[PDB]
């Protein structure tokens, strides 16, 4: 296949390969995150040094 | 600034199990030979 053969409304998603992507098309079917980002953190506490 | 050394981002990856175990087959009927002596249906005639 060639991404030309992709219907034009499959173009708007992501489009995997095989055997290239399995992972990905494993990891999409078990809905998991490939990237875990961490909590998000408090914002840092400003400091000031006056002049 | 806090530093990101301890809550790095994380990345995921399947441990994929291999075809080598299993894999789908194909089922072959073996035709009953009739290069063997198998038989075959008959007509009947009538000498009058």
């Amino acid at each position: 296949a060639k991404k030309e053969h992709v219907p034009t409304w499959l173009q708007n998603t992501h489009v995997y390969s095989w055997p290239k992507n399995k992972k990905n098309i494993l990891l999409r079917l078990l809905r998991e995150e490939e990237f875990v980002a961490p909590p998000r953190g408090p914002l840092p506490t400003l400091q000031v040094v006056p002049l | 600034v806090r530093e990101p050394g301890s809550q790095a981002c994380l990345a995921i990856d399947p441990l994929v199990g291999e075809e080598g175990g299993a894999a789908v087959a194909k089922l072959e009927p073996h035709l009953q030979p009739r290069g063997q002596p198998a038989p075959q249906p008959l007509h009947t005639l009538v000498l009058a």
